[PDB]
Formats: structure tokens, C-alpha cells, sequence
């Protein structure tokens, strides 16, 4: 979905 | 959210700590670069530095609090913004210069390279000569690069978001006021240095036309997270 | 200069009868929308306006003190940011609708009129509500506009040509003293005076954001060819293309 | 010149 979400989170 | 109940020094302390590193580019010394190289070594930069920037925003007291979508908004309307006054702020001890990283200080003139940057340098080395003439001090720098996160986004999605904005105001006047700066001088500055942020969003948007300008030729390599938080413009 | 020579009082009157008209569309009821027509009667409108706003930045005080090059330039950065605050303005009263004339009202559906067009009603709109909560008033309006003005354009400009440019910031201290005493006058602290002129001044920057992504739209326009616009605008189009 | 700088002229 998005890479930004996944950096948000960890 | 316990980022209202921090005192001023709290919140300075918070942001400063808070800080992400100064990244470096290549050690390569060829010079000088071709316009394919320019835009590679300042792509590459800022794809490694947003790692770092949404390791930062976590730490600004108040973006804890709000939701994952919320946060992906501020990130996604607010980098580039985000990444200029950064380098703004790392190059006002080098006039005439922009430090992109400590091994890559450049002037206008290596601008011209690629088509349309020497217009965004020369805004980027102004509002630099802003900072540097103005004395902006670091705990200056970490309350205003915090108001551009939560402000920039705010009114396309907020009392929470603008009761944090409101005690970094707070900050910013204690810190003012901590400086010996009169009444009237500290709305002054305070108002001076929030202008600013209107430029600061001008470069943004310049920049993010030439970003996606270059999207369009597949000639610089975008990495797939660059290309998102520039997707996130159109 | 006389600028400098103001009361807080007497920049916010010197302001306010500055203040430019409230000037009528071309919309004819019995014409059925297109998006050609609709898009027409926005720069239409904004053609007229543009008179009217030069005429009153005249007034503004400090700006007759700068150069004709230097006014010129200050203009052509700010004239949209100008028209939309003053829309924004206007529009408070009037929830979920921007008020472009009294005889042109339009809520978003009628935005979808024109490709494009729907993104900067919102922000619109969002802008129009973040003034009626905060129950803007009259007089800080008038100060924000001429901050806009002023401020807009004064990083994009030697020698000195430097005491021209600190002359513009003098004058913007002015506004910022006036805006903090008509706050004071209103009977906030301290903090909340300082919170509001923050919030008010940060408006300012999804001003320039809107404006921005304006002049990328109307350049579209031009590009079509299909909406007509005025030999004046198209000036103040290419001065953001150079 | 310009029609701006025409019409802040008169
Ligand atoms: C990634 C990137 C791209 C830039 C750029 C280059 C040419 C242009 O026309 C327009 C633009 Cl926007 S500038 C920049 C940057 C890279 C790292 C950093 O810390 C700060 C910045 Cl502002
Ligand atoms: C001339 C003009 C063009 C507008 C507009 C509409 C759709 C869009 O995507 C982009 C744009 Cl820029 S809105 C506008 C205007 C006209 C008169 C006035 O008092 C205020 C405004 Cl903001």
C-alpha cells in the first residue's frame, strides 16, 4: 500500500 | 496527549533531543557533476533522509497522539518543506553556499546544471541570508521546522493539531523572552520568523513541479518511496 | 516616509478606507453552465478586480515609498493570494459556499464544473472556515491582506536595495505591532495575543499553498485555450513562469 | 512597459 505506513508504524 | 502539560524547557528539551543526524552524500570527487549526477546524489540524499525525518516526526510531541492516516497527511504534504529548512539551517554559517551535506557544499553556479534548480537555489540561499541576518538560534529552528509539520497539512484534512501549534508558539515566546528580547520585540520576530514559513512553502511548491517534471523524462531514478510522498502532490 | 509615522489607530482607518469594492459577476441565471462560461466569469471577475487592487495597494502604506520595479514585483507575486483572501473573507458567513460576487455564489458541485477546480474549492472553503471559528475580524483582515502584499514577493527581489528591503520589513512590524493592539483592544492575555497572531500568520501559508497550485491551473488554462483570459492576466501569468 | 507597471504609473 504505502512505504509511509510501514515507516510509521516500524 | 501529554504534550500539553510539558513546561517551555520541556519542549525545547523534547524537539532538540529529537533532532535526526546530518547524512552524508558520496565521496566521489569527479567534478564537475552532469545533470544526471546532480539530481542523483540530491535524490539519493533526500531518500535517505526521510528515514530519518519520520523517525523525528514520531518524537514531536503531539504527532504520537494523532492517527496513522493523519500522520501520513502532514509527512506527505509537508517533506520537502520539511527537508529545505533543514538544509536552510545547515547553510547559514556558509553564505553564498547551500549544504546539502557536509561533503557537498554548492553554489549557484553548480545550480545551472540541471534546467530550473538556479531558480530554487536562489530562493533556498535567500532565505538562508533570512536566518543567518535574523540570528536564528537552533531552539528557534527545532519549534519552527515542528510548526511546519503540523501546520502545513492542517487545513486539507485539528483542535488537537492546533493546540499544539499553540504551545510551540508558547515556546517560541519564552524563548524570545529568554533572550532578553522586549514585549514588542518578540512579537516581531515571532511574526518575521512565521513569514518565512510562507517562503518556505513558495520553494516547496516550486520544487515539487521540477520533481515531478523529472518524473516525467525516467531519466533520475526516483526511489518508489520518493515517488510516493511526490504522488501524494498530484 | 508616513508610515512609520502611524498610531496603531491609524493604520487600521488608513486601511479600512483603503479597502477596494465589492464588485458584480457577468452571471446570467438563463445561461446553463459550461465550463468554459463558469471558468470565464472567474477571470472575468478577477480582470475587474485587478484594477481596483493596484489602486488600493497604492494606499497601502509604505508602498508608494518603494520603487516602481519593486511595487511592480510585489504585485505580480501576490495578486492571487490576494483575490482568495478576499474571497475567503467574503465568504464567512456563507458556509460550504464561496461568495466570487453577490450574484455568484458556488459550493463545491458547482466546482466540478471544471476539471481541477473541486482541490481548490476545498481549500478554499477549509480556509473561509478556519477565519469564521477563529471570528476573524474586519481589522485583522485588512492588516493580513497587507502583510500578504508586502511579504509575498519581498524574498524574491545588491546594494541598497537592502534599506528598500528593510524599509518593507519596518513597515511589516508596524502591522504586526497594530494586529497584537487590536487583539490587546479585544481584551486577550498576553499568550493569547501571541497564539492568535501565530495561527493568522500560519493561514498565510496555506494562502501562498492555494495561490501556487492556482497559477499552475490558470497556466493550464492558457494552454487550452478554451477560457478566455485578459491581457493583464496573462502578464501576471508569465511573471510566475519567469 | 507592463500593463502593471502602466496602470501603478497613473
Ligand atoms: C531532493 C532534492 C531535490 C531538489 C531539487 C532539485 C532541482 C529542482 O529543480 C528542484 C528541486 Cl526541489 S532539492 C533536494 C533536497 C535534497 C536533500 C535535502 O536535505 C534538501 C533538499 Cl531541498
Ligand atoms: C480568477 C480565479 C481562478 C480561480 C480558480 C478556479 C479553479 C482552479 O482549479 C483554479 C483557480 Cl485559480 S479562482 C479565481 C478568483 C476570482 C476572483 C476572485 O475574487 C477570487 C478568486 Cl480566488
Amino acid at each position: 500500500h504505502k512505504i509511509l505506513h510501514r515507516l510509521l508504524q516500524d | 496527549s501529554l504534550a500539553l502539560s510539558l513546561t517551555a524547557d520541556q519542549m525545547v528539551s523534547a524537539l532538540l533531543d529529537a533532532e535526526p543526524p546530518i547524512l552524508y552524500s558520496e565521496y566521489d570527487p569527479t567534478r564537475p557533476f552532469s545533470e544526471a549526477s546532480m539530481m542523483g546524489l540530491l535524490t539519493n540524499l533526500a531518500d535517505r533522509e526521510l528515514v530519518h525525518m519520520i523517525n523525528w516526526a514520531k518524537r514531536v510531541p503531539g504527532f504520537v497522539d494523532l492517527t496513522l492516516h493523519d500522520q501520513v497527511h502532514l509527512l506527505e504534504c509537508a517533506w520537502l518543506e520539511i527537508l529545505m529548512i533543514g538544509l536552510v539551517w545547515r547553510s547559514m554559517e556558509h553564505p553564498g553556499k547551500l549544504l546539502f551535506a557536509p561533503n557537498l557544499l554548492l553554489d549557484r553556479n553548480q545550480g545551472k546544471c540541471v534546467e530550473g534548480m538556479v531558480e530554487i537555489f536562489d530562493m533556498l540561499l535567500a532565505t538562508s541570508s533570512r536566518f543567518r541576518m535574523m540570528n536564528l538560534q537552533g531552539e528557534e529552528f527545532v519549534c519552527l521546522k515542528s510548526i511546519i509539520l503540523l501546520n502545513s497539512g492542517v487545513y486539507t484534512f485539528k483542535d488537537h493539531i492546533h493546540r499544539v501549534l499553540d504551545k510551540i508558539t508558547d515556546t517560541l515566546i519564552h524563548l524570545m523572552a529568554k533572550a532578553g528580547l522586549t514585549l514588542q520585540q518578540q512579537h516581531q520576530r515571532l511574526a518575521q520568523l512565521l513569514l518565512i514559513l510562507s517562503h518556505i512553502r513558495h520553494m516547496s511548491n516550486k520544487g515539487m513541479e521540477h520533481l515531478y517534471s523529472m518524473k516525467c523524462k525516467n531519466v533520475v531514478p526516483l526511489s518508489d518511496l520518493l515517488l510516493e510522498m511526490l504522488d501524494a502532490h498530484r
